[PDB]
């Protein structure tokens, strides 16, 4: 189990840590959280008390270092930091364990919610999609862009999300404009599978990464990528068995995770219909059929 | 974006740009089998693709045979639409291609612009403008070639004729707008105002009946009175 010990918290807070969240006073004594299950990335995030715009936060594995969290008040934030002094990383973490200043990562024993939402996300994509490569952990907020985003402007501070359009180039071979445009099984497979990704884990890597940055910091681009790769399968004919069996599995705990008040702006309507009813995958998503007709049945 | 009664001069400026009207591409009659049940048999279609500055028409002739053994004909029909419009701009020269192609059915935005991807610099857009091109085959001569083709063939047309050598194409396109919407109405009434005089004839260049300006006025007025009465019919106004 590893711990992410805190400097202080110099101003009322909301943390998150993956899908659970504390309120912190201002100037409360709190110095951080442990007990983090060892084996899975996380992600720490912020909203504060004064201002509940920006909702920010850091995508780490503690397998990759010890981190910990300062508050600099120059730049009014939160800030994942490293230590690389291992001896005073151990002697700080323990003296604040002894005088249980620290929050325990909650995990109920039967509960698999973070590990089914965070399956095929690796650490070594994720500074890929976010490049700032002097760190080991990756900062995520509400108000980054996508690449995509910014074609259509500061690039360092972007989401490197795979660019994905369906009426490119990329996606429609010349000579077969209808087949490709209607089936984009070869769009899927070929161009992005075999081409982009290497293998479908790092698909659903970055679609469940999407996703998690849609839903803990509204991230509109990060919504918008969640829905592209969906699409993308649900309007392909030719899908391998496997990959449609996990799409459902993953989905499934991502429409189970979904705040009930959050449908509305996290949700296209669009996609999901197109995906569930009039898509080659219509009868292929039982389970996220399933939920979503029992707990969005208005969406649709 | 979309082309309305505010931008419609834009028409008449001197930017390229094509109307496509796929409503004439798949062309079916119904009927009764054997058996009782029921069947289509395809008849021969056109793209109407026309310039509404010059007058010129691009009648790309759909044979039935292209339709041999495929599914789903009306979604075919647009990707067709798409492909040949998309075929017609690579043959003309950089300086003859549009610069925007206008789709009378917002159904041919995707197929089109899909079709265009190669031409980013060219705007495909819809219009809200209920226009009457699918009366083109009311015209005797464009419905003449249509029927009669054994084979895919694009055929040159100026809808115009020569009116431009007298009229504004502004003028012109309002004029062919008014016959077409007549012929739309009511095709027998439309035609009878046309030919009931066997002094005024069609040239052989021609598709419309070589009128005076004077003769035109009064041709044009027969057409309006001919588009109000029905109006009155259709909704007992």
């Amino acid at each position: 189990m590893n711990t992410v010990p805190f400097t202080s918290a110099p101003i009322e807070v909301t943390i998150g840590i993956d899908q659970y969240s504390f309120n912190v006073k201002e100037n409360q004594p709190f110095h951080g959280i442990k007990d983090i299950p060892i084996g899975h990335v996380h992600v720490i995030h912020f909203q504060h008390a004064d201002n509940s715009s920006m909702r920010y936060g850091y995508w780490f594995d503690c397998r990759m270092g010890n981190f910990y969290i300062q508050y600099d008040p120059k730049d009014g934030l939160y800030k994942m930091m490293e230590e690389r002094d291992g001896a005073k990383f151990e002697n700080i973490v323990h003296n604040f364990k002894e005088r249980q200043m620290m929050v325990s990562y909650p995990k109920i024993d039967e509960d698999d919610t973070w590990y089914n939402l965070t399956e095929f996300v690796q650490m070594d994509k994720i500074r890929k999609i976010v490049r700032k490569d002097e760190n080991q952990f990756s900062y995520v907020d509400s108000s980054m862009t996508t690449v995509q985003e910014n074609e259509l402007s500061d690039p360092a501070h972007s989401l490197n999300y795979t660019v994905i359009n369906f009426k490119s180039r990329e996606a429609i071979r010349p000579g077969h404009e209808m087949e490709d445009f209607l089936d984009k099984s070869y769009y899927l497979n070929t161009v992005m599978l075999q081409g982009i990704f290497k293998n479908s884990s790092n698909y659903f890597g970055e679609l469940q990464f999407a996703f998690l940055n849609a839903m803990f910091f509204g991230n509109y681009g990060s919504s918008l990528q969640w829905h592209a790769m969906i699409e993308l399968i649900c309007s392909s004919a030719t899908v391998p068995k496997h990959m449609l069996d996990k799409l459902d599995e993953i989905l499934y705990y991502q429409i189970k995770t979904l705040p009930e008040q959050y449908s509305d702006i996290l949700l296209n309507e669009r996609v999901w219909n197109i995906c569930l009813y009039s898509s080659f995958q219509k009868n292929s998503l039982h389970n996220t059929e399933k939920i979503m007709e029992n707990k969005y049945p208005e969406l649709l | 974006g979309a082309m309305n009664s505010s931008n419609y001069a834009e028409l008449f400026n001197n930017d390229i740009k094509l109307f496509v009207d796929d409503t004439n591409v798949y062309r079916v009659t119904v009927h009764k089998t054997f058996e009782g049940n029921v069947a289509t048999k395809a008849i021969n279609g056109c793209i109407f693709t026309l310039n509404p500055k010059t007058g010129h028409l691009f009648l790309k002739i759909i044979h039935t045979s292209v339709w041999a053994g495929q599914k789903r004909l009306s979604q075919l029909a647009k990707w067709k639409t798409a492909e040949e419009v998309s075929a017609l701009v690579r043959s003309l020269p950089k300086e003859e291609q549009p610069k925007q192609i206008i789709v009378t059915r917002k159904a041919m935005l995707d197929p089109l612009e899909v079709h265009m991807l190669d031409f980013p610099n060219i705007a495909i857009r819809p219009t809200e403008l209920r226009l009457p091109f699918s009366a083109a085959m009311s015209i005797d001569k464009l419905s003449d070639v249509v029927m009669k083709a054994t084979e895919p063939q694009m055929v040159l047309f100026n809808i115009y004729d020569d009116w431009l050598d007298r009229i504004s194409s502004y003028t012109a396109f309002s004029r062919l707008t008014l016959l077409l919407r007549a012929l739309k109405t009511n095709e027998e009434s439309a035609k009878m105002i046309l030919l009931s005089d066997p002094t005024i004839t069609i040239k052989s260049y021609h598709l419309w009946p070589s009128f005076t300006d004077e003769q035109w006025i009064t041709i044009e007025s027969q057409m309006r009175d001919l588009i109000l009465t029905e109006y009155g019919r259709k909704y007992n106004v």
